[PDB]
């Protein structure tokens, strides 16, 4: 065989990657999924489906799946768990109360077999206030250290902002992709 | 059978990687006729297997028994039911006519270690069905 | 026991009657229209009406309705299945169930009604055996139905032996609003089309449970059906005595056994369904289908009808794979998809506009049912183990059958 | 070819039950 | 397809745009948007109903649906609201006591998502008094700097004089058409 045409390909950037959106419902996975495809923040209802869109930077086209975290919507997040392979997580972190429930949530997901080769990505949603966490204070609440054989990373992204996003899709990137 | 020659290795190399102690539905090839295994096919197939080996011998399994009749299914489409044993304790006598493999003991039935050993008077005489009458109708 | 079995229209005209018993007058049924509009503006319509002493029992056709009058305490459902086959007869006969035929061959007709029943109690019901008698374009009656055989006409002589089977699946899930499917339960249909020469007597044979456990072979993948029901062809002794399917074939397509069992698997398609429906301001389609089929099926035109609102207008649709279409008429968008491989994930939002002025009432929530048939899969996993054909005069036979896979009942409740 | 599952030929009876 | 219809059309002018007339009753709506049609102070009874007009600036037909701001045609805003893409706010300077009511019903319409692409438009009626407020005493009390995503410019405008219309039109022509 040859692989000439494949050479060629990756000369110029072939590789695209993949992405996932999973958090708590009403925790900026929608607004930060515009935020990537987009630019803006864009108001959008309550996600009683999923969004589905692609995201292109530096050279790789990393499609990210929002998926809501409403009860009718968690259970249908492993619809889109076949087939990926990025997970990004949403805190929120002004949330004190649905704190508990998306630490049960990403706890149940990272139980699975299936999404093992998934890196950690957890965005510190709700950095518009001064009741968000830092990034440690909800990575130790959500015990990000436990997980054993996940390459979790701790990033915070506000969606009015929009700063934070760069460092993530970059740790996203680093995490994924291993060459120069 | 060039093809039954070719999956013959790769399925005793599972059967043998596998210990002797994820997709849902049920496809179907388009066209391929399905019926259950006749009494010359299977002697044929009992030959086969004791000629080529990995079969005489080998410790009984169910996950084993179970990937000999799936690859005898893709490679044949004879239903996986006709490589039935005798009811225990004791030697499983082959539960359709003409099989020439049966399973016997090489020592509760279930924790009892059972192998696979070729019968030539099994494809001649209805042990079987002389053992279960009401098994055999 | 009906008096007279007449054949109504949709304005009330009766295309064409016939007394059986003579003892109820045919101004009766002038009186059933009246009792049927006021059933009707009352919700105290019934199938079965009731003209003082008399009962006037009527089924909807598609275009009259076969009010069959009856005076005494008869039969119910020997009335219904004397309709039901008299319908049967008809469509046979007739391809077009409208006016254009009833008026067409009354000739025949009357005949025919003759002919099937006589002092209210029916006595001709097969269509082939129909044909052979009375014909629209006479000799004396065929000794099929004198004969013990009725289902299998002798001398029948063709080229060739060719039988057409068609395993049809429906898949009926009842997946209430909160998410959890309530009423799942599949339904088997064993039709086959035997096209051959003689009356051979089929000797079916699959791989059910009962038949492994007695056999004992219940290790492997056996249909465990809850009911079935055996063709008029089969012999129920056998079936009872050890689970003989042996029977004559009928000549053409016949129903030989409909399986009928609960399902306990997870559902083919999975659908979730979002309603961003804003104050008379905007409406939002967050609709989700996951394919929980195997990939290596796919459903082949795949309907999912999405009900829309009443009064929407301006809807705007923004989905991923499949096509969108609203149908003012059905006031619900179907999400149509002409190629559904097993675990695809389609992903639609639907954006429409509102009046400004509400509704007066209320007009519910119709449940969204999808019409997915994805064929060339064996869901339950019944698998056929051969059929037996037997001829007196011997020839090699040739069947054939195709497992087709289809969305019954397959409703999910809105939110 | 035929939408709904193709065609494929049936036995006459489970060879393996005798 | 072919879009040199088009192009000849936009090449001498095509865009028309839409306006809204809301505020409170007696405010000079009315007025103004005689002004802005005819241009002349013609006085009218209270709009028991509502006033329609189109007025053409700039190559730019924007009509005008001017709503009065009493009780019994407040609540028929959400009517013209309909179909629309402008909205102007008639503010009373000179009226303190209703000043409240008018801040508290462009709070109520403003808070509408159907709202949510207009503009901003409020336009300092009643500056022909000395009590008439200034383009920055008006905006605070009414809390336009709080309005997010939303475009909001100050205009002084009085009905006897005319002046300040002209600057109105401009901001709102800037705000919708971004063309040169
Ligand atoms: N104002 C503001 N809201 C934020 C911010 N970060 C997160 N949010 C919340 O994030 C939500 C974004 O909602 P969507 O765009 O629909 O996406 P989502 O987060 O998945 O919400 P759902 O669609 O309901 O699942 C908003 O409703 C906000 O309440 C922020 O920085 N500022
Ligand atoms: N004299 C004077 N009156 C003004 C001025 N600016 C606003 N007004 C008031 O604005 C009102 C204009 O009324 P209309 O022409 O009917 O329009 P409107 O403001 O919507 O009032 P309604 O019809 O009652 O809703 C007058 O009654 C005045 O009291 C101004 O500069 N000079
Ligand atoms: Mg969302
Ligand atoms: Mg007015």
């Amino acid at each position: 065989g040859n692989i000439f045409a494949n050479l060629f390909k990756g000369l110029f950037g072939k590789k695209e990657m993949r992405i996932l959106m999973v958090g708590l419902d009403a925790a900026g996975k929608t607004t930060i999924l515009y935020k990537l495809k987009l630019g803006e923040i864009v108001t959008t209802i309550p996600t009683i489906g999923f969004n589905v869109e692609t995201v292109e930077y530096k050279n790789i086209s990393f499609t990210v799946w929002d998926v809501g975290g409403q009860d009718k919507i968690r259970p249908l997040w492993r619809h889109y768990f076949q087939n990926t392979q990025g997970l990004i997580f949403v805190v929120d972190s002004n949330d004190r109360e649905r704190v508990n429930e998306a630490r049960e949530e990403l706890m149940r997901m990272l139980a699975e077999d299936e999404l093992r080769d998934a890196v950690l990505l957890v965005f510190a949603n709700k950095q518009d206030l001064p009741n968000a966490m830092n990034a440690a204070e909800i990575t130790d609440k959500l015990g990000l250290h436990s997980l054993r054989h996940r390459n979790w990373y701790i990033q915070a992204t506000c969606a009015t902002s929009g700063d934070g996003l760069y460092e993530g899709l970059d740790w996203l990137s680093n995490q994924l992709r291993n060459q120069k | 059978s060039k093809s039954s020659v070719i999956g013959w290795p790769a399925v005793r190399e599972r059967m043998r990687r596998a210990e002797p102690a994820e997709e849902v539905g049920f496809p179907v090839t388009p066209q391929v006729p399905l019926r259950p295994m006749t009494y010359k096919a299977a002697v044929d197939l009992s030959h086969f297997l004791k000629e080529k080996g990995g079969l005489e011998g080998l410790i009984h399994s169910q996950r084993r028994q179970d990937i000999l009749d799936l690859w005898i299914y893709h490679t044949q489409g004879y239903f996986p039911d006709w490589q039935n044993y005798t009811p225990g304790p004791g030697v499983r006598y082959p539960l359709t006519f003409g099989w020439c493999y049966k399973l016997v003991p090489v020592e509760d039935p279930e924790r009892e270690v059972l192998e696979w050993r070729f019968d030539s008077r099994l494809a001649f005489h209805h042990v079987a069905r002389e053992l279960h009458p009401e098994y055999f109708k | 026991s009906a008096s007279a079995v007449y054949v109504l229209d949709l304005k009330g005209k009766v295309l064409i009657c016939r007394n059986y018993r003579g003892d109820v007058d045919m101004s009766e049924v002038e009186h059933f229209m009246p009792i049927l509009m006021e059933k009707e503006e009352e919700g105290m319509l019934s199938p079965i009406l009731a003209h003082g002493g008399v009962r006037f029992m009527w089924i909807k056709h598609n275009n009259l309705y076969l009010v069959a009058t009856s005076k005494k305490n008869a039969c119910v459902s020997l009335v219904f299945s004397f309709l039901y086959k008299v319908v049967q007869v008809f469509s046979e006969y007739f391809k077009e169930l409208e006016e254009e035929s009833i008026r067409d061959n009354f000739v025949i007709i009357y005949e025919l009604l003759d002919e099937l029943m006589d002092f209210g109690y029916p006595q001709t019901t097969d269509s082939k055996i129909l044909q052979e008698y009375i014909t629209q374009e006479a000799p004396r009656p065929p000794a099929t139905v004198t004969n013990a055989v009725s289902w299998r006409s002798e001398g029948i002589k063709y080229r060739k032996n060719e039988v057409f089977l068609d395993v049809i699946e429906a898949v009926n899930l009842l997946v209430s609003a909160n998410g959890n499917v309530l009423r799942s339960e599949i339904v088997g249909s064993i039709k086959m089309r035997v096209f051959l020469s003689g009356m051979p007597e089929l000797r079916l044979g699959l791989n059910d449970k009962v038949l492994f456990d007695n056999t004992g072979r219940g290790k492997s993948k056996s249909v465990e059906l809850e009911d079935v029901k055996f063709h008029q062809c089969v012999r129920l002794s056998r079936f009872e005595n050890d689970r003989t399917i042996s029977f004559i074939p009928p000549d053409g397509e016949f129903e030989l056994m409909s399986y009928r069992l609960n399902t306990h698997v997870k559902p083919l398609i999975w659908i979730e369904s979002v309603i961003e429906k804003h104050s008379h301001s905007r409406i939002e389609y967050m609709v989700k289908a996951k394919s929980q089929f195997k990939r290596r099926s796919t459903a082949n035109n795949v309907e999912i009808h999405i009900p829309v609102p009443n009064d929407a207008d301006s809807p705007k649709f923004k989905t991923t794979v499949g096509s969108v279409k609203w149908v003012p008429e059905n006031s619900e968008i179907v999400w149509s998809v002409k190629s559904f491989p097993g675990g695809k994930e389609y992903l639609m939002r639907a954006h429409f506009g509102l009046p400004s002025v509400e509704a007066e009432d209320k007009e519910g929530k119709p449940p969204i049912s999808v019409k997915f048939e994805i064929p060339y899969f064996t869901t339950s996993g019944i698998q056929v183990r051969y059929l037996k054909i037997i001829e007196k005069s011997g020839y090699q036979a040739l069947p054939w059958v195709r497992y087709i896979t289809q969305n019954g009942d397959y409703q999910l409740r809105t939110q | 070819d035929r939408k709904g599952g193709s065609y494929s030929q049936a036995a006459g009876s489970d060879s393996a039950q005798s």
